[PDB]
């Protein structure tokens, strides 16, 4: 009785409960056990598209979140938009006391996004 | 053909430059087929624009690219014939925008087009060439200096560098007429006008004339130790 | 020591392989300079109660005005170091000599030079001789002797004179 052939089946139970208007796909292999993350989403939906975040959660004991922003650097400084978005959204997770893996990082994201408009 | 029209109204009625995406994204299923992308937005709207920059659209244009597809920018921007336009405005805010593909990164393909994005930077080089014709002024120069270093940036090595090796091995005519060009150009920059110019530019002439030879040109040297294996054998 | 060793010796100039004996276990990499070497050891091993007690000067006398390569600074090296404890032992009144010995050979070697490829050798080398033999003991004599150097050695050795 074993899986033996995907990653932890926890943070599968979690992504398969959010908006379909999230897609996830699969990053170079880095987070396959132990990291079980590479949150590669887009924002595909009604409201206007973005950068697809990172958000690299750890093992699923849970002792930290997912936001890491690594391909940021250049993502965000160089639209002046995107650049408040993306102080709105660590505004956002700043204020986010214990951040969760999929659900609390995304729906943040989601809202800092179609908030910052403006 | 209505892509057309729906961009020229967001241009008459003019947007907040972040629903521009929704408004677009509106009039498709966004998703279904992006064959119809923005391959004809920025060529319109600097050929109307004419001796203009046409503002507040390339703007729109950047957040969409932000994330977008990035070939089509490629082909385009390779396939936009300036030179018989050659107003020297329009092709400095291409290059200024432009620049942004080679800062930040050239992007995947998911599939086989990605090898075709090689081609693409490969008429890239080609089309980068064609601004040295633009150095051909001689008014007693000014962007020729400015398109010569956007050039250098898109030479950053470890980058392009296999793209334009899998680019040669697609085939060596536009590779044999990208050298003649180099040559050109540099027997027309020989005439070195400022203490960079012909300097920086030889540079990048020796790089792209180099890579393709080897990418894996091993200069370890004076590494003189003991060597036993051929004397043993 | 100066047989031609200057500046076009040969592609021998590789010090590290051949100047420390043992090299010739083969009948090849026999060089002179390597036995030459293996006899002062010797000589130095097994005199080492009175006659190197005339060593300090002899180094200040003579070999001044003939160190002009880095190699030669290496193979003086090889002549003099590995018997400096010896002196340590009962004639320390002489070991800030053979340093600033050392020191003014460096002087040497940023005159009639254009660029040092092994001189981080050198610099711990010059850096455990005076942290695990000297200390803080001559500094005075050294801190008007080493601001002479290049700027690769004054970045390697900005804590030496600290």
């Amino acid at each position: 009785e074993d899986e033996r052939q995907s990653i932890p089946n926890v943070l599968q139970g979690e992504v398969a409960r959010l908006d379909p208007k999230f897609l996830v796909n699969l990053d170079p292999s880095h987070c396959s056990n132990n990291g079980t993350v590479h949150l590669i989403c887009k924002l595909d939906d009604k409201d206007l598209p973005s950068v697809p975040p990172l958000e690299l959660s750890v093992p699923a004991d849970y002792p930290a979140q997912s936001p890491m922003w690594i391909d940021r650097q250049w993502q965000y400084d160089a639209n002046p938009f995107l650049q408040s978005v993306h102080r709105c959204m660590t505004s956002r997770l700043l204020q986010l006391p214990d951040k969760h893996s999929v659900t609390a990082l995304l729906n943040t994201w989601a809202q800092s996004i179609h908030q910052a408009c403006l | 053909v209505n892509l057309k029209q729906a961009i020229l109204q967001a241009w008459k009625e003019r947007w907040s430059d972040y629903q521009w995406a929704i408004n677009m994204k509106k009039f498709f299923p966004k998703g279904a087929t992006w064959d119809i992308l923005n391959l004809a937005e920025a060529l319109l709207e600097q050929a109307m624009i004419g001796p203009s920059p046409n503002p507040l659209i390339l703007s729109y244009l950047k957040y969409a690219i932000s994330s977008q597809m990035v070939s089509c920018s490629s082909v385009l921007t390779a396939i936009s014939k300036f030179d018989d336009f050659s107003r020297d405005l329009c092709v400095q805010a291409l290059l200024d925008i432009m620049d942004m593909f080679c800062d930040r990164l050239s992007c995947h393909g998911k599939a086989e087009e990605c090898i075709g994005l090689c081609r693409a930077l490969l008429s890239a080089l080609h089309w980068l060439l064609r601004c040295t014709a633009a150095s051909a002024e001689r008014l007693q120069e000014k962007q020729l200096a400015l398109c010569l270093q956007c050039l250098e940036k898109t030479l950053s090595s470890t980058k392009n560098r296999a793209l334009l090796h899998i680019a040669k091995l697609e085939e060596a005519s536009s590779w044999t007429a990208i050298e003649h060009s180099l040559l050109k150009l540099g027997e027309i920059l020989a005439n070195l006008s400022n203490p960079q110019l012909r300097s920086q530019a030889e540079r990048c002439g020796t790089l792209i004339r180099s890579i393709p030879s080897m990418l894996s040109v091993h200069s370890e040297q004076l590494h003189k130790t003991g060597f036993p294996t051929i004397h043993a054998l | 020591s100066s047989s031609s060793l200057t500046s076009e010796t040969e592609w021998v100039g590789y010090p590290f392989r051949l100047f420390d004996f043992t090299a010739c276990h083969q009948s090849y990499s026999e060089m002179s300079c390597s036995y030459t070497l293996a006899l002062a050891h010797a000589v130095w091993h097994h005199s080492s109660i009175g006659q190197l007690s005339l060593i300090p000067k002899f180094l200040t006398e003579a070999l001044l005005p003939v160190v002009k390569t880095e190699f030669q600074l290496l193979y003086v090296y090889h002549l003099v170091g590995p018997f400096l404890q010896r002196f340590q032992q009962e004639r320390t009144r002489c070991m800030i000599e053979i340093g600033v010995a050392f020191y003014d050979m460096l002087l040497n070697v940023d005159q009639c030079s254009t660029h040092l490829n092994y001189m981080d050798p050198i610099c711990d080398f010059l850096y455990h001789m005076k942290y695990m033999f000297t200390g803080d003991s001559v500094k005075e004599q050294v801190e008007k002797i080493i601001c002479n150097l290049k700027p690769a050695l004054k970045l390697r050795l900005r804590f030496i004179t600290h």
